[PDB]
């Protein structure tokens, strides 16, 4: 915890999904991984 | 072996080669003991040796020495070598890998409101 | 919720050192506890236990 995401100003491919899980995984564990994870494929097949 | 590992069920009997390897066997040494006991003479009673040699050879492994005893179908007898070895053997079949209980299959479909730590069972 | 006994879960894999060890402890604690109360689920209730311990 205590990581402020940083606000990503930028189109968003593969591999910026890829390191933004990354990032997630190592600030904050593995569940809050699984619902980002979970929070980014609902609002991608929104 | 003990004659529940060499079946013999009735559907017609189905039996296990096991069965025609040592009856070939018993009858090839009793044969022979009975020409051990007439006084037969040589020729015939080392023929029967050799026969009897090749019929544990069968038993043992067969087809690795001499020629290989097809069944009523021309397919090898299985014998106890075979049984042990090959991917269809003991090992690889029935103590590496089982058909285990509390098992299922079905096809998959996609179920995107599920989440991560959940399946969706029929 | 599913989402608490997964946070919970991951709280007790971390601060142990051995998730065999800790996965073995979870297993004996729901046993211990199905026993004596057969007198929720063993697994979870054990779990839920051992989150509300570690403070």
């Amino acid at each position: 915890a205590k990581s402020a995401p940083i606000f990503r100003n930028r189109v968003i491919d593969k591999k910026q999904l890829k390191k933004l899980i990354g990032w997630t995984f190592a600030h904050y564990g593995t569940a809050k991984t699984a619902v980002v994870a979970d929070d980014l494929k609902a609002l991608g097949f929104r | 072996i003990p004659p529940d590992l060499r079946p013999m069920v009735q559907l017609r009997f189905a039996t296990s080669d096991l069965n025609d390897l040592y009856r070939r066997v018993i009858n090839r040494n009793n044969r022979l003991a009975r020409l051990q006991e007439i006084l037969a003479p040589e020729i015939i009673v080392r023929n029967e040796k050799r026969m009897l040699q090749e019929a544990v050879d069968a038993l043992i492994d067969n087809g690795r020495r001499g020629r290989t005893v097809v069944g009523a179908n021309n397919r090898p007898l299985k014998s106890l070598s075979d049984i042990i070895e090959g991917k269809q053997g003991r090992f690889r079949q029935n103590l590496l890998g089982k058909r285990v209980d509390y098992s299922g299959r079905s096809v998959i479909v996609v179920g995107p409101n599920l989440k991560i730590h959940q399946c969706g069972l029929p | 919720d599913s989402q608490d006994l997964l946070f919970k879960a991951e709280s007790l894999i971390v601060n142990s050192t051995n998730r065999y060890h800790v996965t073995l402890q979870i297993a004996r604690r729901a046993k211990q506890a199905r026993y004596e109360e057969m007198e929720i689920k063993p697994v979870l209730r054990a779990i839920l236990e051992m989150s509300d311990e570690l403070n």
